RNA sequence: UCAGGAUAGCUGGAGCUCGCGUGCGAGUUCUAUCGGGUAAAGCCAAUGAUUAGAGGCCUCGGGGCCUCGACCUAUUCUCAAACUUUAAAUAGGUAGGACGGCGCGGCUGCUUUGUUGAGCCGCGCCACGGAAUCAAGAGCUCCAAGUGGGCCA
RNA sequence: CAAAGGGUGUUGGUCGAUUAAGACAGCAGC
RNA sequence: AGCUCAACGAGAACAGAAAUCUCGUGUGGAACAGAAGGGUAAAAGCUCGUUUGAUUCUGAUUUCCAGUACGAAUACGAACC
RNA sequence: GGAUGCGAUCAUACCAGCACUAACGCACCGGAUCCCAUCAGAACUCCGAAGUUAAGCGUGCUUGGGCGAGAGUAGUACUAGGAUGGGUGACCCCCUGGGAAGUCCUCGUGUUGCAUCCCU
C-alpha cells in the first residue's frame, strides 16, 4: 500500500499544490485542526505551548492527525476535556507523486504533505497555569507521531494571541483590549473618532 | 573572472608580487581574487629590499 | 541532445570581436527622402 | 518559429506597470530625436505595432534615422565570437531618451575651462577624474563610549517576534 | 438583507484615477494625441491647433501650441471683447462665432507680420473659400480642434472656422458642415450659408415672433430692444463689425488649511468631550 | 432650502408594455402607445432566451415609450385616477422615483407606469462635457417624492 | 537525418596592413545611467486554496418564540512551477573626447507661416589626451585539417 | 555507510528545590 | 461618430430565482472567432454611418539564423484609394 | 488671492461624509422659428437672458478609507565568493561581501506652464 514516510521525508521539488493541472488528489488525512475547547475566551488560558520544528522536511497529513490524536487523548484525561485548547497549526498543501521502464515516469498524485520549516511551530496548546505539566507531556508524547527532531517551547505570549503576558495585562489594565473569542483587539489612536465609545478613545498609541 | 584581474594585476604565477595603489577601483578588483592572494601595508625597509 | 558546455569558452578564444567602427556609416535602409534630399544638396555645393 | 514564438516568454516583460495602465502621457509624443542620440529600448504593452523583439528590450542604442512615427537605433548583439550591429526601426512609444552620457557635454565644457585658465599661468595640469583615494588623517574629539558585548542566547527569541 | 461593502479597501487599492483632464470631463486624449503628435523627421516643427470652445455666453479662440511644460498660446480671441468692435448682443450665435474667428485670424497674422500678403476673403458671399499661397511665402496653417461637442451640420465651430478661413489662414476642412449644406442634395447653398454668417436666421426668428408673438418678442429678445437693433439692422451691424475687426485687431476669501498644531488641539478637545460623555 | 432651484417636477414618464411575445399581440401593443402617448414607441428585445417564458434571444418581447412635460402630466393624472390616488409605501423607490401599474388600459393590454423625479441641475449628470454628480443634499430621496405624491394629487400612501 | 554528410565554431599554415606606448585594445573594476520578476516576501492587497472562533444578528432558508446554517462587520491558523502589490544578491545593456567643441559662411529638389529646421560642406579658432589597472601590440584576408558518441565535480 | 530511540557509564553546563533553626540515608518512637 | 460592460442594490399590471422597464453604484470583476498569456473604457468592447489599405510597385529591417530560404511581422519610399 | 480656456505631471490630485465662497466668470437655467437631433428638445443642435447660487465647479474639515513619504521590521529573510568547516543525514556556524518585504508607528493630502479676466 503506502510506501514508507522514509521515500518522501526530504524536500526535493517545488510545491505541487492542488489545482487545475493536478486533478484526481486524494484528501488529506488530516480535517480537524482545533481540538477540546475552541470556543474559551482570550482570557480563560493565559499559558501556551508549543511543539516546535528543528527540521526541514515533508510531514505527511497522516503523521499530523495520529500526533493531534496522540496529544488530545491524552490532554482529555489527564486535564479534562475542557482545560485545553490544541490547535494544530499546519496544513498540508504538497501533493506527492508516485510512478506506478522510465518512459513517462511523471507520477500520479498519492497523497498529501506539509513542508515544514526550521522553528516553524507544529502544534500548540494553551491552557491554564495549573495544567502546564499535562500539556507538556501531551506534547511529549505526539513528537513520537513525527520523523525528524522537535522542540517543546514554553511560550512566553497570552495563549494565542501575539501580545506578552506583561503587555497583556498592560493593555487591558488600560483598558485598551477588545476580546474577539480566541483573538485579542488592540485598540490604538486612529479611525472615526464617533466609533469609539466613551471609556475607548485615547489620545496616543499603545507604546 | 580571477584568471582576468591576476593578469591586470601582473600576477601571472605563484608567490610573484608586486605594488598597488590604493583607490576604489583597485580595491574592488582585490577584493574579488581575495582567496587567491595576500597582500596588505609594506613598511620602508619592505620596499628597499 | 543539447548543452552550451564549452560554447563560451569557443568564443571566447579569438572573440569576443567587436566589428570595426568607421567615421562614416551606410545610409542603405534610411528615409529615401532625407537620402534624396542630400545628395542633391551635394550637387549644388560649392 | 522553431518552437518559440515572436513573443514567446514576454508575460512579464512586456506587461504594463501596476496601475499605470490605459492612455499614454502625451509627453511621451513630444519627444525630439536626433541622430547620434542615445535612446533605452522599453517596450510599451498597449502599442502592438513597431515594437521591438524582446531581446531588445532593456538595451541602450543609438539612433541612426528618424522616420514619421519610429527611429532606427543600432544595439550590439553579441552572436558567438563576434558582437553585431543589429538596426531596427521601433515606433517612439518604446523608446526612452537615455541619460548615459548626462556628465559627458558639461564635464568638457568644465574641462576646456581649466585648461584655458591654467594655460595663462603656464601651469600644466591634469583635468581627469580619479577615484576616490585613501581618507588623510584627522583627530576626533573624545565622547561617551558605549560598550557592546555578546548577547546571552535565548530560545525563546529565536523567532520574528518570538515565541 | 446586509449587503456587502462594494467599494471596500481592496477596491481602492487597486483603483487607477484617469488623467485629471479626463476625469474633469473636459480634454478627449484620444483626439488630443492625434491632434498634437507631429512627425519626428520634422523635429521641432510646432503643429499650431485652432481651439474654438463655447460656454453658455462667451466664445473662446485660441492658436495653440503644444510642449512639455504645456500649451503655449500663440493668439486668442473672445466673443465678450467684440463689444469694443460694435457687436453688443448675440455674442453665442453662428454670426458671433464667425466674427470672433475672423477675428483671432488677423490678430494672428498680425502677430506673425504677414497680414498684408495675406488680406483673406473679400466677398463674403457664403461660397467655400481657402486662401491661395502667396508668392514668396505659404499662409499660417492650423488644425481645428472642436473639442467634446458634436460635429453637426451647421454647428457654430464651422461658423468660426469660416471666419478664420475669410481672415486669411489655411485650415484643412471641407464643405460638409456649413450651415447651408445639405445631406441629400450634398451641395452647399452659398445663400442659406450667408444668411447664417449675418445672423439672417436670428433675424427671421425675431420677425417671426413678432407677427405671431408679440409678447414673447419682448422677453426672447429683451437685449436686442434693449439696444435697439431691428431684425432688418442686423446684416449691416455685422458688415459694420467685420469691417472694424479688419481696422485694428489680494485679499483671500477661500478658507486656509489649519495648521499641524491647530488640528491637535480641536482634536484634543473632541476627544476629552467624547471621554466625558456617559 | 426653499430655494426656487429644489423644487421637485416630474423629469419624464415611462409606459411599459411587455406582452412577453412577439407577432400580431406586439404590433397592437404598440398601437396602444402611440394613440395613448402620441409618439412612436420602442420595441425592447430579450436579453436571453428563455423556454420557461417562452422568449428567444433577439425577439421583440415589449414595447415602450417615453413621454414628457405636460402629456407626462396628463397622462400620469389619468392613472392615478384609476388607482384611486393611492398608492403603497414600497412603490417609491430609493432614488426618489416610483410606479403603478393598471391591468384595464386592439384588445386590453396592460400598462406599466413609472415616473421619475428631477430637480432642476441634473443635467449636470447627463451633458457630455464636465459630467459630474448631483449633491447628495439636492437628490430627491424616498421622503421628498412621498411629500410631493401627498401635496400635487393629494394621495394617500397604505404601508399595508 | 540519429554508427553518416554538409554547414558554422574551435585549429594550423600562409601572410599582408600597421604600431613600439602618444596604443582606443580588455572574460576586470570605478563613475553615471537603464532594463529585469528569480531567491525571499505577501494573503492582515487582486486571483486561487484554506482553519477557527467573535460581534451584528437586518434579511433569507432550515428545523424545533426558540433554534442551526446561510448572510454582514471586524479578526484569525496555514499556502501556490503554470498566483501576486512589493522585491534582492549574482548576472545583462550603454556612456566616460582628437570620429571633441565653438564661431562665421555656403548647399538642398527634403522640411517650415518663416534661410524655420534637418543633414552635409568650406574656412578660422580651441582641444595636457580628459576614470583605475593592464596592454608578451592591433587590424585584415586567404587555403585547409581534425571534430560534430563525450564524461566528472 | 548507519537511524529513530535509550544508559544510576563518565565528563561539563542550565533551571529549580531542600540544608547547622539539623536536610538526605539508616537508626529511634509526625 | 455616439455609447459603456459583468455584477449588485432599490422600484414597476400579469411577472416568479430568472422576460421587460426606471434610478443608483459599478477599474472592467464583461466583451474582443479559437489555446493560453498579454493588451484595451468618451476603446481595441457595444450600436449605427460610409466603405474595400484583405489594392499596385520595388527595396530595406526584425524574428528563425549558417546571421541561408520559407512563414510571419515591422518601418519607409513611390502610386491609387 | 482666485476663476475661466488650453495644458503638463497623472490619487499628496482618488472616494465618502460635513461645511463654506466677495467680484468677474463658469454653471444651472428660458425657448424649439431656423441648422441639427432623437420613442423622447432628456441628451445632441440652434436661439435666447427671466430666474438661482440649490446643485455642478472651487475651498475647508474628518483621531475617515486609499494614496505618498519616513521610521521601524533588520543587518532579520535571502544571496556572491571561501574552507581536507561542523554534522549519520537533514541542514548549519564561521570567513571576504551585498542586503530585502507585510504588520505596527509618525507625517503629508498636490505642484505647475501659457493666455484672458476679476479682486483694482
Ligand atoms: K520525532
Ligand atoms: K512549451
Ligand atoms: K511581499
Ligand atoms: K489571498
Ligand atoms: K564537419
Ligand atoms: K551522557
Ligand atoms: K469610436
Ligand atoms: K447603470
Ligand atoms: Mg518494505
Ligand atoms: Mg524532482
Ligand atoms: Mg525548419
Ligand atoms: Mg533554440
Ligand atoms: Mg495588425
Ligand atoms: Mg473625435
Ligand atoms: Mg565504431
Ligand atoms: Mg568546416
Ligand atoms: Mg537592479
Ligand atoms: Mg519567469
Ligand atoms: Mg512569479
Ligand atoms: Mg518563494
Ligand atoms: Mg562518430
Ligand atoms: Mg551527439
Ligand atoms: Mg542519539
Ligand atoms: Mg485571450
Ligand atoms: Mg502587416
Ligand atoms: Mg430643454
Ligand atoms: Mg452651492
Ligand atoms: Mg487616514
Amino acid at each position: 500500500g503506502r510506501r514508507p514516510a522514509r521515500c518522501y521525508r526530504q524536500i526535493k521539488n517545488k510545491p505541487y499544490p492542488k489545482s487545475r493541472f493536478c486533478r484526481g488528489v486524494p484528501d488529506p488525512k488530516i480535517r480537524i485542526y482545533d481540538v477540546g475547547m475552541k470556543k474559551k475566551g482570550v482570557d480563560e488560558f493565559p499559558f501556551c505551548v508549543h511543539l516546535v520544528s528543528w527540521e526541514k522536511e515533508n510531514v505527511s497529513s497522516e503523521a499530523l492527525e495520529a500526533a493531534r490524536i496522540a496529544c488530545n487523548k491524552y490532554m482529555t484525561k489527564s486535564a479534562g476535556k475542557d482545560a485545553f485548547h490544541l490547535r494544530v497549526r499546519v496544513h498540508p498543501f504538497h501533493v506527492l507523486r508516485i510512478n506506478k521502464g522510465m518512459r513517462g515516469a511523471f507520477g500520479k498524485p498519492q497523497g498529501v504533505c506539509a513542508r515544514v520549516a526550521i522553528g516553524q511551530v507544529l502544534l500548540s496548546v494553551r491552557c491554564k497555569d495549573g495544567n502546564a505539566n499535562h500539556a507538556q507531556e501531551a506534547l511529549r508524547r505526539a513528537k513520537f507521531k513525527f520523523p525528524g527532531r522537535q522542540k517543546i517551547i514554553v511560550s512566553r505570549k497570552w495563549g494565542f494571541t501575539k501580545f506578552s503576558r506583561t503587555d497583556y495585562l498592560k493593555y487591558k489594565s488600560e483598558n485598551r483590549i477588545v476580546p474577539d473569542g480566541v483573538n485579542a483587539k488592540l485598540l490604538g489612536c486612529h479611525g472615526r473618532l464617533a466609533a469609539r465609545q466613551p471609556g475607548r478613545a485615547f489620545l496616543e498609541a499603545a507604546n | 573572472q580571477t584568471k582576468k584581474i591576476l593578469q591586470l594585476l601582473r600576477l601571472r604565477q605563484i608567490f610573484n608580487g608586486v605594488f598597488l595603489k590604493v583607490n576604489k577601483a583597485t580595491v574592488n578588483m582585490l577584493h574579488r581574487v581575495e582567496p587567491y592572494v595576500t597582500y596588505g601595508y609594506p613598511n620602508l625597509k619592505s620596499i628597499k629590499e | 541532445n543539447h548543452t552550451a558546455h564549452n560554447q563560451s569558452y569557443k568564443a571566447h578564444r579569438n572573440g569576443i570581436k567587436k566589428p570595426k567602427s568607421h567615421r562614416h556609416s551606410s545610409t542603405k535602409g534610411m528615409d529615401p527622402k532625407f537620402l534624396r534630399n542630400q545628395r542633391y544638396a551635394r550637387k549644388h555645393n560649392k | 518559429p522553431a518552437g518559440h514564438g515572436l513573443r514567446s516568454r514576454t508575460r512579464d516583460s512586456f506587461s504594463r506597470a501596476f496601475r499605470k495602465k490605459g492612455t499614454i502621457a502625451l509627453s511621451t509624443y513630444l519627444r525630439i530625436f536626433k541622430i547620434g542620440d542615445y535612446v533605452d529600448i522599453k517596450v510599451n504593452g498597449a502599442i502592438h505595432k513597431g515594437m521591438p523583439h524582446k531581446f531588445y528590450h532593456g538595451r541602450t542604442g543609438r539612433v541612426w534615422n528618424v522616420t514619421k512615427r519610429a527611429v532606427g537605433v543600432e544595439v550590439n548583439k553579441q552572436v558567438r565570437n563576434k558582437i553585431l550591429r543589429k538596426r531596427i526601426h521601433v515606433r517612439i512609444e518604446h523608446v526612452q531618451q537615455s541619460r548615459c552620457t548626462e556628465e559627458v557635454r558639461e564635464r568638457i565644457k568644465k574641462n576646456d575651462q581649466l585648461k584655458a585658465d591654467a594655460k595663462a599661468r603656464g601651469e600644466v595640469i591634469s583635468t581627469k577624474r580619479q577615484p576616490l583615494g585613501p581618507k588623510p588623517g584627522f583627530m576626533v574629539e573624545g565622547a561617551t563610549l558605549e560598550t557592546v558585548t555578546p548577547i546571552p542566547y535565548d530560545v525563546v527569541n529565536d523567532l520574528k517576534g518570538g515565541y | 438583507a446586509f449587503i456587502k461593502v462594494q467599494k471596500t479597501r481592496a477596491y481602492f487599492k487597486r483603483f487607477q484615477v484617469k488623467f485629471k483632464r479626463r476625469r474633469e470631463g473636459k480634454t478627449d486624449y484620444r483626439a488630443r494625441n492625434r491632434l498634437i503628435n507631429q512627425d519626428k523627421n520634422k523635429y521641432n516643427t510646432p503643429k499650431y491647433r485652432f481651439v474654438v470652445r463655447f460656454t453658455n455666453k462667451d466664445i473662446i479662440a485660441q492658436i495653440v501650441s503644444a510642449s512639455i511644460a504645456g500649451d503655449m498660446i500663440l493668439a486668442s480671441a473672445y466673443a465678450n471683447e467684440l463689444p469694443h468692435y460694435g457687436l453688443e448682443v448675440g455674442l453665442t450665435n453662428y454670426a458671433a462665432a464667425y466674427c470672433t474667428g475672423l477675428l483671432l485670424a488677423r490678430r494672428v497674422l498680425k502677430k506673425l507680420e504677414m497680414d498684408e500678403e495675406y488680406e483673406g476673403n473679400l466677398e463674403v458671399n457664403g461660397e467655400d473659400y481657402s486662401v491661395e499661397p502667396a508668392e514668396s511665402r505659404r499662409p499660417f496653417r492650423a488644425l481645428l480642434d472642436v473639442g467634446l461637442l458634436r460635429t453637426t451640420t451647421g454647428n457654430r465651430v464651422f461658423g468660426a472656422l469660416k471666419g478664420a478661413l475669410d481672415g486669411g489662414l489655411d485650415i484643412p476642412h471641407s464643405e460638409k458642415r456649413f450651415a447651408g449644406f445639405s445631406k441629400d442634395s450634398k451641395q452647399l447653398d452659398a445663400d442659406v450659408h450667408r444668411k447664417y454668417i449675418y445672423g439672417g436666421h436670428v433675424a427671421t426668428y425675431m420677425q417671426t415672433l413678432i407677427e405671431d408673438e408679440p409678447e414673447k418678442y419682448q422677453t426672447h429678445f429683451s437685449q436686442y430692444i434693449k439696444k435697439g437693433f431691428e431684425a432688418d439692422g442686423l446684416e449691416e451691424m455685422y458688415k459694420k463689425v467685420h469691417a472694424a475687426i479688419r481696422a485694428d485687431p489680494h485679499k483671500r476669501y477661500n478658507l486656509k488649511k489649519l495648521t499641524y498644531e491647530e488640528r491637535k488641539a480641536k482634536l484634543i478637545e473632541r476627544l476629552n468631550a467624547l471621554n466625558s460623555a456617559a | 432650502l426653499s430655494n426656487p432651484m429644489r423644487d421637485i417636477k416630474v423629469q419624464k414618464l415611462v409606459l411599459n408594455i411587455s406582452v412577453g411575445e412577439s407577432g400580431d399581440r406586439l404590433t397592437r401593443a404598440a398601437k396602444v402607445l402611440e394613440q395613448l402617448s402620441g409618439q412612436s414607441p420602442v420595441f425592447s428585445k430579450a436579453r436571453y432566451t428563455v423556454r420557461s417564458f417562452g422568449i428567444r434571444r433577439n425577439e421583440k418581447i415589449a414595447c415602450y415609450v417615453t413621454v414628457r412635460g405636460e402629456k407626462a402630466m396628463q397622462l400620469l393624472e389619468s392613472g392615478l385616477k384609476v388607482k384611486e390616488y393611492e398608492l403603497l409605501r414600497r412603490n417609491f423607490s430609493e432614488t426618489g422615483c416610483f410606479g403603478f401599474g393598471i391591468q384595464e388600459h386592439t384588445g386590453i393590454y396592460g400598462m406599466d407606469f413609472y415616473v421619475v423625479l428631477e430637480r432642476p441641475g441634473y443635467r449636470v449628470a447627463r451633458r457630455r462635457r464636465c459630467k459630474s454628480r448631483v449633491g447628495i443634499q439636492h437628490r430627491v430621496t424616498k421622503e421628498d417624492s412621498m411629500k410631493w405624491f401627498q401635496v400635487k394629487y393629494e394621495g394617500v400612501i397604505l404601508n399595508k
